[PDB]
């Protein structure tokens, strides 16, 4: 009878019956011993269903509407086609369907409105085509709704907002069009809001201040032309996020009060003007990401009272003037990024007191001076990148003694003297540009012991001297480029470098064959 | 440096009792040590007063303090908060399922939203509760109320969202004239009578839900007034009569179900569907509908779900089905449709189940 | 007007050690927990 149905469920599942190797009603009667599939201990009827993450590979076959007290279906990972059957609209019992993760293309059914019961409609990671229909409004329980993974048409209905239950709204990567409705604001109490990915015009709505239910507001990629509204700081949301739209105007100065903000994303936005100064009373944001914008002025001193800051990303703006020595207040700062602006001045000292520090790239910047010494208190360090700046001196031997260091290019810059043999012990060292530069000297042969090295580019430059024969070692590097110097002798014969798949020794005054 | 307002404090700390969370009283102050459910808003004078009041736990985020299933009830203090905005109680139940008190009447001006949602709550609802002239937002789904709709209910002149669903009110339909007015639930109750006709006197609606009740007599005329109306369902109740001359003004109605009105016995005009380019989802099905299916629900741009089963449709289907790839669902089984069917390919391996046909003798 | 910390001093209401919580899906939200399952705290304008 129920079985019945179990064996046209499972007929429909591709050809495998290794891994169902239970579902045997010759050998393995009854069904509650089955695999994934749960009898309530009283009325010994299949009330929950986990097939998750197996690959069936088939059809969901119709009988799983002849299963009544469903009121569990996890069907994720089987890489099921085809459609979502709409007989699954006739197990009114059902709480909790999770179809997420497959190959399921067609609509969202009709019958789904049927499940008077349903708690969570989580379809994530599929295939299905057409309209997140209006109908779900009439799910009294649904609290958790996701269709992201989706390639869903249409518009967002206002319908939908007026929801007092709904707890997740997940719609992040469909191709939904039309405008954020000024009704949004009537999910009373969501704490997920996520329309990212799709193609939404219109501005952002103004009575978007009432939206104190939510944790995340997630709007970003999907082309919101407009302002950022005044009534954005009345936003309880902890991660803000609007970036990958086309947001014009300035960052409001609101912002300033959002003090419950974790995560702070104004980035690839078309914003323009001085960086607000107050958001340094968001002393307890993570995340601070306006990149990607045209904005213009000095970084805020007072970006150093933002204590629990740890990752910082204002590059790719227009951004002048000085680095602010205040950045060694940030004592949990993991990510600097400040490339591609038009920062004046050297790197101030009090950089080094970032213990957290891992990342710090000024690429692209009038940055002048030479490297601050104390620098080699950076030891946490993982990626060190000061490319195509004016810095000059030497590069600091004690920058050898910055262990975990595995990226390192300071091309582009006028330094001087020749290489530290201290670079050699870089052990985690896995990219190394020095070129560009006005190098001189020997080419330091401790670039043997750098184990893990990838690729070397310590080209134009004044190198002096032969080509190290240690080179030989190098059981990774896939690129060694010493093109535009000054060396001399025959290339050694050791380059047993099986990795390498790219050399580039020329304009040098090398001797042999 | 600023402090509560004292009797509000003792209000909470009753509720808070009243309800099984003796916790609130270690207390040292009801709006500075804040937990989820309670909002506090300060006035001029520094001084902080209570304006949101929420009970149980939909889940654990939303985590409200919950009630005691065997001893929790609502308390009269809750009539001191003079600010009180908003509240809200969800699967809390009581000792015995009581009533909805009637003092909830006294905080009329300030309160405007009022959620009593799957409580259990027994007997009608109070007509006092039509002096919260202010109201915004009312919702009483899934309680086990009976008797009538209070008529003090017009007295909502900004009412936005009404629910009522659940429950096993009898009488009519309000006579409601409610400008603002923009999702109207009213399922699953004994309703009857017929559709008011003021009710399309308000315009505002998007969402009328009327479903599995037993209102009787044809559908409005001028139904097309509603024109902000998004979705429409009116299955499982007692509907007749003929269908309206036009619903064109209904623009933005994008579903429409009258499934399960089995005394319906009408055919469908052909200029019925003719502009609606909006409209999704169309239930017809189980209504005794008469006549030929009419071929202006081929021209219905985004016309995805077309539900006609259960009928007593008769003739060919028509030809310019043939003209129709958009369609995810179609169900014409269990008619008398007589002429073999037009459809192509494409349609029929893409639809495969979702294109229901049987039980047709003549085909 | 703009927000505040969670303040989860008193949110719990049972085991009193009621703290402030990091949660990520890189989207991060505040939680309250103390021992066992996790709270809220609001505000509102």
């Amino acid at each position: 009878n129920e079985g019945k149905a179990l064996m046209a469920i499972k007929g429909s599942f591709s050809n495998l019956v290794n891994m169902l190797l239970d579902w045997d009603d010759v050998h393995n009667s009854d069904l509650c011993s089955w695999r994934g599939v749960f009898c309530d201990n009283v009325s010994y009827s299949v009330v929950s269903l986990n097939l998750s993450s197996l690959n069936l590979g088939g059809e969901i076959s119709p009988a799983i509407g002849d299963l009544r007290n469903l009121q569990s279906i996890d069907l994720q990972g089987n890489k099921l086609a085809g459609q979502i059957p709409d007989e699954i609209g006739n197990c009114a019992s059902l709480v909790y369907l999770d179809l997420s993760e497959n190959l399921l293309y067609g609509d969202i059914p009709f019958s789904i409105s049927k499940l008077k019961q349903l708690e969570t409609l989580n379809l994530k990671n599929n295939q299905l085509t057409g309209p997140v229909p209006a109908t779900l409004t009439q799910i009294p329980n649904l609290k958790r709704l996701d269709l992201a993974g989706n390639h869903l048409t249409g518009e967002i209905s206002r319908l939908l907002y007026w929801n007092e239950v709904l707890q997740y709204l997940g719609l992040r990567g469909n191709m939904l069009t039309g405008t954020l409705s000024s009704d949004m604001c009537q999910l009373t109490g969501l704490w997920y809001f996520d329309v990212r990915g799709n193609n939404l015009t219109g501005t952002i709505p103004e009575s978007i201040g009432n939206c104190t239910s939510f944790q995340i507001l997630d709007i970003s990629y999907n082309q919101i032309t407009g302002e950022i509204p005044y009534n954005i700081g009345f936003l309880q949301v902890a991660t803000l996020s609007l970036q990958g739209n086309r947001l014009t105007g300035r960052i409001p100065e609101v912002i300033g009060l959002m003090q419950a903000l974790a995560v702070l994303d104004l980035s690839d936005n078309e914003l323009v003007g001085p960086i607000p100064p107050i958001l340094g009373n968001l002393s307890f944001t993570g995340k601070l990401y306006l990149h990607g914008n045209m904005l213009t002025g000095p970084i805020p001193s007072e970006l150093g009272n933002m204590s629990r800051l740890s990752y910082l990303q204002l590059n790719d703006n227009k951004l002048v003037g000085t680095i602010p020595p205040e950045l060694g207040k940030l004592e949990q700062l993991f990510e600097l990024n400040l490339a591609n602006n038009r920062l004046v001045g050297p790197i101030p000292s009090n950089i080094s007191s970032c213990a957290a520090l891992n990342q710090f790239n000024v690429h692209g910047n009038l940055l002048s001076g030479s490297i601050p010494l104390a620098f080699r208190n950076l030891g946490s360090l993982t990626y060190l990148n000061l490319s195509s700046n004016n810095f000059k001196g030497k590069i600091p031997v004690e920058l050898g003694h910055i262990i975990n260091l595995d990226k390192l290019d300071l091309s582009g810059n006028n330094f001087s003297g020749s290489i530290p043999l201290t670079l050699g012990d870089l052990e985690h060292l896995l990219i190394l540009n020095l070129s560009r530069n006005h190098l001189s000297g020997q080419l330091p042969a401790e670039f043997g012991n750098l184990r893990s090295i990838q690729m070397i580019d310590v080209s134009f430059n004044l190198l002096s001297g032969v080509i190290p024969t240690e080179l030989g070692q190098l059981q990774n590097l896939n690129s060694l480029i010493l093109n535009n110097n000054k060396l001399h002798g025959k290339i050694p014969d050791q380059l047993n470098c099986f990795t390498l798949v790219n050399l580039n020794v020329s304009f040098n005054n090398l001797s042999g064959i | 440096g600023a402090r509560t307002e004292p009797d509000e404090q003792d209000a909470v700390y009753d509720i808070m009792r009243a309800t099984g969370n003796d916790w609130a009283a270690a207390i040292p102050d009801v709006c500075r040590g804040r937990w989820h459910g309670i909002e506090c808003m300060p006035d001029q004078d520094n001084v902080y007063h209570v304006v949101s009041l929420s009970f149980g736990a939909l889940s654990d985020d939303t985590a409200f303090p919950t009630c005691d299933p065997q001893r929790s009830y609502v308390s009269e203090s809750l009539t001191r908060l003079k600010h009180l905005k908003a509240l809200f109680f969800y699967r809390c139940l009581g000792r015995a399922p009581q009533r909805i008190p009637a003092f909830l009447g006294r905080l009329g001006s300030s309160l405007q939203t009022l959620v009593l949602r799957e409580n259990g709550f027994l007997g009608p609802i109070p007509d006092e509760l039509g002096n919260l002239t202010n109201l915004k937002v009312l919702d009483l789904h899934k309680n086990h109320l009976n008797g009538s709709i209070p008529l003090s209910f017009n007295r909502f002149s900004g009412l936005r969202s009404l629910d009522l669903s659940g429950n096993r009110l009898t009488g009519s339909i309000p006579g409601f004239v409610l400008p603002a007015l923009s999702v109207l639930d009213l399922n699953q109750n004994l309703l009857t009578g017929p559709v008011p006709p003021t009710l399309t006197s308000c315009g505002s609606l998007i969402k009328i839900d009327l479903s599995r009740n037993r209102v009787t007599g044809p559908i409005p005329e001028s139904i097309n007034r509603l024109n902000q109306l998004v979705l429409l369902d009116l299955s499982y109740n007692r509907l007749s009569g003929p269908f309206p001359s036009s619903l064109q003004g209904l623009n933005s109605l994008q579903a429409l179900m009258l499934k399960g009105n089995t005394k319906f016995s009408t055919t469908i005009p052909e200029n019925a569907f003719k502009g609606l380019k909006n409209l999704m989802i169309l239930v017809l099905s189980n209504t005794n509908i008469q006549g030929s299916i009419p071929k202006s629900l081929t021209r219905l741009n985004s016309l995805r779900v077309l539900h006609l089963e259960g009928n007593n449709l008769t003739g060919e289907i028509p030809l310019e089905f043939r003209d129709v790839k958009h369609l995810s669902e179609l169900r014409l089984n269990d008619n008398s449709l007589t002429g073999p069917v037009p459809f192509e390919r494409d349609t029929v391996w893409r639809m495969r189940r979702k294109l229901r046909l049987y039980n047709n003798a003549g085909l | 007007t703009g927000s505040s910390l969670p303040d989860c001093s008193y949110a719990c209401g049972a085991c009193s050690p009621c703290k402030r919580v990091m949660i990520s899906f890189c989207s991060v939200i505040y939680r309250c927990t103390c021992r066992g399952r996790y709270y809220h705290v609001p505000s509102r304008a």
